[PDB]
């Protein structure tokens, strides 16, 4: 499928806005919707989602009684509604289809992607629960890596690590689902591993094209959601 | 420091027993004699150890998994059990050292209409292995006709809802599950209870 979203929108501090994604197929069949942000500041949130078949919700914490997520298989259109803006809520706004498989630490991935809806509200911080360095440096078609380190909550546990690719004016990509596993179009130099309370991302055969920000993603279970890390840009020298 | 069990027991937010949780307790001194005095639990059943032997007592490894469940099948999270939820949604090893505890949560995960965001598999092609976890939105395929992804004849989303109403049963009534898994092997200890700690 493709995933097709509604269109920016400037709002005032304490208004409300309300985003769509509509599905290509028109079927929304048994896909969970859902709705990730990216705010300046605090980095990529899961907000929460819906599967539509059964019209069940789910919701982040920081966002719930503030956030509020519908579905209409009719329309093949869902729907999320964060009421009370505050200046911090400018953010690119993403509908994504949240995956799931059999393991004894599965948790899910966001494999589709739509461009995202941008909202701005007109006139702190976050820390990620999962710690990436800010920046690592590689020369070309050398071996470099990321590391992604989770507490005992995420990691610890044994939750799985997934992967994001993010180049400049686009949107998130899943990289790496499982800890080592490579959706297709994904180049064999891109490896993942998990040993501890901490995940690996391996490159080699480095390429300037593989400039940009890596973000990893694991389930916490002390927030009871998706949570992702601060992201790492690459560069190569 | 002690170790977080509040944080588990206590939590704002319980998980559906087809996504339960788990959490790692680590590097702490668990104070287990706090949780076996309370009264508020309708089941604390431990199995290969001794709820008392405890506070005395080291392990490598200590998982404690949460989800909801139905009253009548609370029984079903002990070892050696069948039934939807042990052999789709929660699977115990047979050799299971630990103990599972459960408390009645109708105030909290029950509605008058119903709260149907707690959900739980009743297909599923092959039983769960002891601790694996399934979060797959597959059509289920129950007969020879295959289901081309949508739903229809013999072909089934593979999960439903608990209807969590007030009104019902107790055994149709939600329970919150709390499985600490307890692991001793020729390694270093994580958690210790407070008989083999020392506090400053
Ligand atoms: C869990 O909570 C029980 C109830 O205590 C009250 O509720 C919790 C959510 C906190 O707000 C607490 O400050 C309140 O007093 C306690 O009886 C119990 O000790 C707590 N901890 C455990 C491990 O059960
Ligand atoms: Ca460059
Ligand atoms: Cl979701």
């Amino acid at each position: 499928v493709q995933l097709v979203q509604s269109g920016a929108e400037v709002k005032k501090p304490g208004s409300s806005v309300k985003v769509s994604c509509k599905a290509s197929g028109g079927t929304f069949s048994s896909y969970t919707i859902s709705w990730v942000r990216q705010a300046p500041g605090q980095g990529l949130e899961w907000m929460g989602g819906i599967i539509p078949i059964l019209g069940t919700t789910n919701y982040a914490q920081k966002f719930q009684g503030r956030v509020t997520i519908t579905a209409d298989e009719s329309t093949s259109t869902a729907y999320m509604e964060l009421s009370s803006l505050r200046s911090e809520d400018t953010a690119v706004y993403y509908c994504a289809r949240k995956f799931g498989y059999s393991g004894y630490g599965a948790t899910w991935y966001f494999d589709l992607w739509g461009r995202g809806t941008l909202v701005t509200v007109s006139s702190g911080g976050s820390q990620s629960v999962l710690t990436q360095p800010p920046s690592v440096s590689g020369a070309p078609g050398q071996r470099v890596t990321i590391s992604c380190t989770g507490n005992s909550s995420n990691i610890g546990a044994g939750y799985d690590v997934h992967w994001y690719q993010q180049f400049p004016g686009t949107a998130p990509k899943l990289l790496i689902y499982g800890n080592s596993n490579r959706p297709s179009g994904v180049p064999d130099r891109f490896s993942g591993s998990k040993s501890g309370t901490s995940a690996s991302l391996a490159i080699t055969g480095l390429q300037a094209e593989d400039e940009a920000d890596y973000y990893c993603q694991s389930y916490d279970s002390s927030l009871s959601g998706s949570v992702f890390g601060g992201g790492t840009k690459l560069t190569v020298l | 420091n002690l170790c977080p069990f509040g944080e588990v027991f206590n939590a704002t937010r319980f998980a559906s027993v087809y996504a339960w949780n788990r959490k790692r307790i680590s590097n702490c001194v668990a104070d287990y004699s706090v949780l076996y005095n309370s009264a508020s639990f309708s089941t604390f059943k431990c199995y290969g150890v001794s709820p008392t032997k405890l506070n005395d007592l080291c392990f490598t490894n200590v998982y404690a998994d949460s989800f909801v469940i139905r009253g009548d099948e609370v029984r079903q999270i002990a070892p050696g059990q069948t039934g939807k939820i042990a052999d789709y949604n929660y699977k115990l090893p047979d050799d299971f050292t630990g103990c599972v505890i459960a408390w009645n949560s109708n105030n909290l995960d029950s509605k008058v209409g119903g709260n149907y965001n707690y959900l739980y598999r009743l297909f599923r092609k092959s039983n769960l292995k002891p601790f694996e976890r399934d979060i797959s939105t597959e059509i289920y395929q129950a007969g020879s006709t295959p289901c081309n992804g949508v739903e229809g004849f013999n072909c089934y989303f593979p999960l439903q809802s608990y209807g969590f109403q007030p009104t019902n049963g107790v055994g149709y009534q939600p329970y919150r599950v709390v499985v600490l898994s307890f692991e001793l092997l020729h390694a270093p200890a994580t958690v210790c209870g407070p008989k083999k700690s020392t506090g400053t």
